[PDB]
């Protein structure tokens, strides 16, 4: 179906440093694109939805932008909550994810 | 208010003339309430249906409204007296009834909308 | 391209009658007001009557207020100047213009930007 | 220079919701389960005027028409089933055997003949009845039956007089509101129309139940059109309209009878009682060779979207009720539920008839509703019954390992799309009569 | 305020069949869909198939067809996933994921995921 | 009635501006019976409120009203032959809708209201 | 629309007769529907009621209408300081309200019948 | 001084079954606008 290639594979940044993921599609998807975030030993929580949209109660520093083929998830600070797997989806099609660290 | 109401409805056409704001001023005003608020919304949309046809006409706001169609002998070849003074206006809606929606296109064809478009252009010299 | 021709200048008796045309051509008759300009053949130019693009107002100036009648016909590309108790200071060489006015949807055309050739009037 | 004017009259639109009346001719009778509370009588003049050098956006998976309708239908169904007899008193412990007529192998056990008491006329009294019931519509009380509404909701008979047959209905919009109609023949329902007009009521669009097949719909003018709001999603389904219809022929070849029983002081319950002649399983055929070329269209317009050399298979239904496991529809009076896994056995690489078995039921919760249910009434004779596929509603299957290979599979249950493939061409629209512009015109 | 609840884990064996179940409480259950996604220990996620909680249609991925069948229970808002001819490699969390409203978006931005059901599969 | 209904939508703003008439005739015409009164009487009121907003103006009763609010170049910097003669009404809507209020606002700010007081002082002297 | 709304009420008459915009743009907006729909279709009416009685007088459109009727000291005989100056607008209706019938009934009466039939005729010469 | 028919705003948050709010009021007004009477003295009686 739809394949996708999500880069870094596995990232380390210390704390105040933007974080940026890559996730890039197989074809046109719109921006039907999709970003969760897993903690280790919990479900995958919803942070961006339709690759731009901000998930109602995620602090404002998550963002998310792309269209078409390409997407880019934002993280301006590394504050300590987020460390986690963090997933892109296309419909069927979960990311292989990148887990940051610090 | 329902005083007179229809009252001038055998007079003349010309004394009947006079009276129009009696029979004006009577046009506004469970499954029954429901019918009586249809019977309400009816009368209601029929009054502004009829101010809307005197407005698209240059007789907003009249009773009496003088316009720019001449007159066409094959409607009516009556002079003045026989109409105003011998007749009535139930006969004379019964007689002109077969000419009144050609009566009511030349109204609002080319007197008010060509006034209407050379009062635009008057408003420029 | 612009064409607009006179037709109907004569010799006319002191209180008699006179109808000149004017045929256009090159351009969209309709969309344009039109207006008549005499000059006696002396003199300078004098405006004589004025009428819109639709044919519905005319303007007139004084001195031939109700002798004078213009009119137009759109469909055949005609505008007519009827002349009616023609005195002696009507003669003169009689031009058809495209301008004077013009709608409130357009921009104003105070000005006579296409001329006739003219049509000679002897009282 | 120049001065504000007011225009009014002024032909501009937005976008806009409203309540759409319904007119009907509703010609006959002297008992239809729409046109008789609702609607209002149809127009002399149907007029349509062409908006020429208009283009507009139309949006057919976000048309409040649709949802106006679902709502509408769901309606006039509840009070067609108003007035009706309530069957409450059949809720009760049914003894049932098979039936001793001839049956064939395919019929056994579809039917039982099942004894119980039943109220009289007389409350003090009872009477001993028997009733042939589908064994769709039985549960076994223990691992002795019950109908099988009984734990979960109440029963209502149809009325037998009103009549289940479809009959057009045209969707008007009231003043100061217009609907736009898309005449491009090549639309899938989302984007800009360039060809457009203004009617004042839909066409006579037939509300027709039914899942996996869209029948007596309108047809595509030029080609098989497929419309999906995501093409790309898997959870969206697929309204596929033909270009050429598919004829269905349907039956029920048992001749049947409609006992009437007494079970109240005026009301009536209208069993099946018993079959004249032999027993045969209902069904449906199709033209094997119009399938066969009408799937081949399908295909080649799926290839559109799917890519040139994959190879597009056609599998029956993965799951869920039998409304939508099954072809469901209802002509004829009585429910019918046909298999389409021979409709949809197909593999189509990049390079006679079908019978179609048919299981009748007479407890039917048409709109899932919670403590609501209708027995449909017997129908005295054989029903047949002859209709046009005219579309189909897909579903693609997801999470393929094989890039190679599209499979679809029929779906349905929403009617909302069935009526969707109907109302994709029209868009209410909200008249703007005011406009100020400038002009060179000034007020004294 | 909507909660996803979710069986308990389960330890099966080689051949055997797990019945995961979901109840989701605080919405209108046949509005959404319910989707199954299963991961494996230390993995990413993989996407089982959805159930559409209206009319039961069900969507399955390809390799699991055959042997997953999901299920509802409207009364009781409860949507249940089947796996039989279970493997070793089936040892993962499933997880029961609810799309937002499924009538006006897409079925696959998941609000609420639930809680996770490990099932183990050893001999 | 309903014959060229919307049919100048795509002509130009000055040829659609001699169709007014036709548009301007088309806004005046159980549970379902609720639902058909409603509708009704919000088409009886969305048009009375248009026709308020006319007449607070000096526009009452009229389909073309000039008034004595000058045209602003912050709100379109077009010349007369683009807006009348190269784009249609749907077209300068959607340019001039952001303006729309600042425009119905001046209407009936200064214009009509000061010429009305003004109308009633002149008829003093 | 709601800002103002009758905030001159207690301002003397002739500072809210500068304020008659906001209160006449908020004269136009299962059984509890049915409840609403009265409520509606009530106040459609009672404004179509007063604007019929604008318009059988000369007062069509307008929100400020002269007249040709006198004014008779019987009903006030305060000078226009005290009215217009000094006292309010419910004042003024409390002390007028015994002779408003009188006013309305004699701008119906003659004044604009009379002017009407009056310009009927000098439409002729 | 008049009766009649008031219709019923709220804001109608939350649920996904109220005695009141489904089937007699409407939505709620975001701007509650309050409008004070300057030299506005009037007779009130909530016992009738
Ligand atoms: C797609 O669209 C198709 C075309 O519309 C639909 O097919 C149509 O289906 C309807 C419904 O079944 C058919 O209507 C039936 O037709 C018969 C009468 O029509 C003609 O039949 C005879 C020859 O076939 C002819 O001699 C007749 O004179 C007549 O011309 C009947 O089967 C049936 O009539 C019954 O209609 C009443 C309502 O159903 C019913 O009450 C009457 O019977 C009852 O009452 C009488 C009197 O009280 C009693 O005597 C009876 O015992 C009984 O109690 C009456 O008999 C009905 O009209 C229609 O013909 C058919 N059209 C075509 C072209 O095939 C499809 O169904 C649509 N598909 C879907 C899925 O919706
Ligand atoms: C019903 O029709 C009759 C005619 O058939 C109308 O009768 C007319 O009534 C008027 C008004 O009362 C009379 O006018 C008066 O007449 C005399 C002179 O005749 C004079 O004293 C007065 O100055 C006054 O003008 C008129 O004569 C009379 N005409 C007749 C009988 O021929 C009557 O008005 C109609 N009634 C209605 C419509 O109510
Ligand atoms: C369902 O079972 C019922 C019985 O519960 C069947 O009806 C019954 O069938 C018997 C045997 O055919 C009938 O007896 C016969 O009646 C006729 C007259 O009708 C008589 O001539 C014969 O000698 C014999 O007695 C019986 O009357 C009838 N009814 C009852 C109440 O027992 C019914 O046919 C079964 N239906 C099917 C579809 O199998
Ligand atoms: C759907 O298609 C099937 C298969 O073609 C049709 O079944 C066929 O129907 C005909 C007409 O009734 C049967 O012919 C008759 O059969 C019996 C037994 O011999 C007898 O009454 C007559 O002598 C006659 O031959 C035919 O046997 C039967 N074939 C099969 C295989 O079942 C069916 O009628 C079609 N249904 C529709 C259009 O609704
Ligand atoms: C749709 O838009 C087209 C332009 O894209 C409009 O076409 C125009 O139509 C008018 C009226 O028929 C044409 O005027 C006629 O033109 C010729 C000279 O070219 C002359 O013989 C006639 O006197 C007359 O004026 C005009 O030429 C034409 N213009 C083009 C094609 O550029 C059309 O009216 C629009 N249709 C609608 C809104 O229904
Ligand atoms: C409530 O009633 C009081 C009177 O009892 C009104 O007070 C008046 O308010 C106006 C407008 O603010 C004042 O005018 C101003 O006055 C001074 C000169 O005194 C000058 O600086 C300004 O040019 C301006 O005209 C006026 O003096 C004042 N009069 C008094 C207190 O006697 C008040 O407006 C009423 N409020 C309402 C109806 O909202
Ligand atoms: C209908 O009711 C009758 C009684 O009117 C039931 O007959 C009884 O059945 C029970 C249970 O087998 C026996 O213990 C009684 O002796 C029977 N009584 C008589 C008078 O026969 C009968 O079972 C009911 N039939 C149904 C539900 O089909
Ligand atoms: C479905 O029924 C229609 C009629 O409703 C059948 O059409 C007839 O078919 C026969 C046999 O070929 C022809 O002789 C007739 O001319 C056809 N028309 C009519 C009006 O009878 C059709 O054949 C059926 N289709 C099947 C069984 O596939
Ligand atoms: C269905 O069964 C009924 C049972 O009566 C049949 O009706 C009879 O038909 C014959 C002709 O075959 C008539 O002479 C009788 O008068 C009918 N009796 C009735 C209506 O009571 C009916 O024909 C059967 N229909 C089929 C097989 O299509
Ligand atoms: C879809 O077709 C498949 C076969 O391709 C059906 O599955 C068979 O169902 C029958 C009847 O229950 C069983 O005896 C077979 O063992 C099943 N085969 C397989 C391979 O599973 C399936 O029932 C059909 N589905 C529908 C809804 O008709
Ligand atoms: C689905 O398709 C298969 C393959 O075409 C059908 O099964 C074959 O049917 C032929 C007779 O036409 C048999 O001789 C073969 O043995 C069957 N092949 C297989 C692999 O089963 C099957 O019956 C179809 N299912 C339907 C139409 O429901
Ligand atoms: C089945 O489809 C055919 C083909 O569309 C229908 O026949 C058409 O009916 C329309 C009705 O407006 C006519 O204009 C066409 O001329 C007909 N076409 C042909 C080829 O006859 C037929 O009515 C449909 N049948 C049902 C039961 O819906
Ligand atoms: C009067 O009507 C006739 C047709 O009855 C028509 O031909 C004629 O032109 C009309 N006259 C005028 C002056 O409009
Ligand atoms: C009007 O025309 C119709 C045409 O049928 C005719 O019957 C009728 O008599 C006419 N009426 C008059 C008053 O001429
Ligand atoms: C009755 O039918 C059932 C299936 O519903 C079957 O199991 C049973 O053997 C049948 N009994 C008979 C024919 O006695
Ligand atoms: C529908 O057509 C439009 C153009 O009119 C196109 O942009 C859009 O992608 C199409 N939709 C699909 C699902 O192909
Ligand atoms: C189905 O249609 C395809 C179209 O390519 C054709 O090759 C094939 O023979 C058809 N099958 C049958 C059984 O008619
Ligand atoms: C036009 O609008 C601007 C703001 O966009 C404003 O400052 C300016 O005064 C306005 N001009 C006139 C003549 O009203
Ligand atoms: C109107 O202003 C809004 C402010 O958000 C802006 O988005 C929009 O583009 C503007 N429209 C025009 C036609 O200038
Ligand atoms: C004023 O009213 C009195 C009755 O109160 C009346 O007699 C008198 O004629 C009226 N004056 C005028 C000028 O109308
Ligand atoms: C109006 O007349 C009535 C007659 O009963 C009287 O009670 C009342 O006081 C009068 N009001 C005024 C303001 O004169």
């Amino acid at each position: 179906n739809i394949q996708m290639t999500q880069s870094p594979s596995s990232l380390s940044a210390s704390v105040g440093d933007r974080v940026t993921i890559t996730c890039q599609a197989s074809q046109d998807i719109s921006n039907y694109l999709n970003w969760y975030q897993q903690k280790p030993g919990k479900a995958p929580k919803l942070l961006i939805y339709d690759a731009s949209n901000l998930e109602t109660g995620v602090p404002s520093r998550f963002s998310g932008s792309g269209s078409g083929t390409h997407f880019t998830f934002t993280i301006s600070r590394l504050q300590p909550e987020d460390i986690a797997t963090y997933y892109c989806q296309v419909y069927e099609t979960f990311g292989q994810g990148t887990k940051v660290e610090i | 208010v329902f005083l007179g109401f229809l009252g001038a409805a055998g007079s003349t056409m010309g004394a009947a003339s006079m009276t129009l704001t009696v029979q004006a001023r009577n046009l506004l005003s469970t499954v029954w309430g429901i019918k009586q608020l249809q019977a309400r919304v009816l009368a209601v949309e029929r009054y502004l249906r009829d101010q809307q046809l005197l407005g698209i006409w240059g007789c907003s706001g009249k009773l009496i409204c003088c316009t720019n169609v001449p007159w066409n002998s094959s409607w009516s070849n009556r002079n003045l007296s026989e109409i105003w003074d011998n007749m009535t206006w139930l006969q004379w809606d019964k007689e002109i009834s077969n000419y009144t929606q050609i009566i009511y296109g030349l109204l609002e064809e080319s007197q008010n909308q060509q006034e209407k478009n050379e009062q635009d252009l008057l408003a420029l010299d | 391209e612009v064409q607009l021709v006179e037709t109907g200048g004569g010799l006319v008796q002191p209180g008699g009658s006179l109808k000149l045309s004017c045929r256009a051509s090159g351009y969209t008759f309709s969309s344009f007001a039109m207006s008549w300009v005499r000059q006696a053949p002396g003199k300078g130019l004098e405006w004589v009557s004025l009428i819109n693009d639709r044919g519905g107002l005319t303007f007139y100036v004084d001195s031939v207020k109700g002798r004078f009648t213009i009119s137009r016909d759109n469909s055949k590309n005609t505008l007519s100047l009827q002349m009616h108790s023609l005195r002696d200071g009507d003669t003169a060489v009689y031009y058809c213009a495209t301008g004077g006015m013009s709608s409130a949807l357009q921009s104003s055309k105070y000005y006579f930007d296409f001329w006739g050739q003219g049509a000679l009037v002897t009282v | 220079n120049l001065w504000v004017t007011v225009y009014y009259g002024v032909p501009v639109w937005k976008d806009a919701e409203t309540t759409l009346f319904c007119a009907s001719d509703a010609k006959a009778y002297e008992h239809n389960v729409w046109a008789t509370h609702a609607c209002v009588p149809t127009d002399p003049n149907p007029q349509e005027i062409h908006l020429e050098n208009v283009t507009e956006e139309f949006n057919m998976w976000k048309n409040n028409m649709v949802e106006q309708m679902h709502t509408d239908i769901i309606s006039l169904w509840d009070q067609s089933l108003k007035p009706c007899v309530k069957l409450t008193p059949l809720c009760v412990t049914l003894q049932c055997t098979n039936v001793t007529n001839n049956i064939t192998d395919d019929m056994r056990g579809e039917l039982k003949n099942c004894s119980f008491n039943m109220t009289t006329e007389l409350r003090d009294k009872r009477q001993k009845v028997h009733a042939l019931f589908y064994k769709l519509d039985i549960v076994p009380i223990n691992e002795s039956y019950r109908l099988i509404n009984c734990n979960t909701a109440a029963i209502t008979q149809a009325c037998p007089k009103v009549s289940f047959e479809p009959i057009p209905i045209h969707y008007c919009a009231p003043a100061g509101f217009a609907i736009l109609k898309c005449k491009d023949k090549k639309f899938n329902g989302t984007g800009p129309c360039p060809s457009v007009s203004t009617v004042q009521c839909t066409h006579g669009i037939k509300p027709v139940v039914s899942t996996q097949l869209l029948l007596n719909g309108s047809l595509a003018e030029e080609e098989v059109m497929i419309r999906s709001k995501d093409i790309r999603n898997n959870a969206k389904n697929i309204l596929v309209q033909f270009n050429t219809p598919v004829q269905i022929n349907c039956t029920r070849p048992n001749n049947n009878t409609r006992k009437s029983i007494r079970i109240g002081p005026g009301q009536w319950f209208y069993a099946t009682g018993d079959i004249i002649g032999d027993i045969r399983q209902a069904h449906c055929n199709v033209s094997k060779a119009t399938w066969n070329e009408t799937l081949g269209k399908v295909v080649k317009q799926l290839r559109k979207h799917f890519g040139n050399n994959t190879i597009i298979r056609f599998a029956n239904s993965s799951g869920g009720d039998l409304e939508v496991t099954t072809h469901s529809f209802n002509c004829g009076g009585e429910f019918f539920y046909c298999d389409t896994s021979g409709l949809f056995n197909s593999t189509w690489i990049s390079n006679d008839s079908i019978t179609l078995p048919c299981r009748i039921k007479q407890i039917i919760n048409m709109w899932q509703r919670i403590g609501q249910a209708m027995y449909a009434p017997p129908i005295q004779g054989v029903i047949r019954c002859v209709s046009n596929i005219t579309g189909l509603i897909l579903t693609r299957d997801g999470g393929s390992t094989d890039s190679t290979t599209e499979t679809f599979r029929p779906s349905g249950g929403d009617m909302r799309d069935n009526w969707r493939s109907e109302l994709y061409k029209y868009k209410v629209v909200k008249i703007e009569p005011l406009g100020v512009a400038p002009t060179r015109c000034k007020r004294r | 305020q909507v909660q996803v609840v979710q069986s308990g884990a389960e330890v099966k064996k080689p051949g055997a069949s797990v019945k995961v179940s979901c109840k989701a409480s605080g919405y209108t259950f046949t509005d959404h869909y319910i989707h199954w996604v299963r991961q494996a220990p230390g993995q990413g996620l993989e996407w089982m198939g959805w159930i559409n909680p209206y009319r039961g249609g069900t969507n399955y991925a390809q390799k699991f067809q055959g042997r997953v069948t999901m299920t509802r229970d409207t009364s009781i808002n409860t949507a249940y996933m089947e796996l039989s001819r279970l493997r070793f490699d089936d040892t993962a969390v499933y997880y029961c994921a609810r799309p937002k409203d499924c009538s006006g978006g897409s079925c696959y931005d998941f609000d609420y995921w639930g809680q996770g059901t490990l099932v183990t599969v050893s001999s």
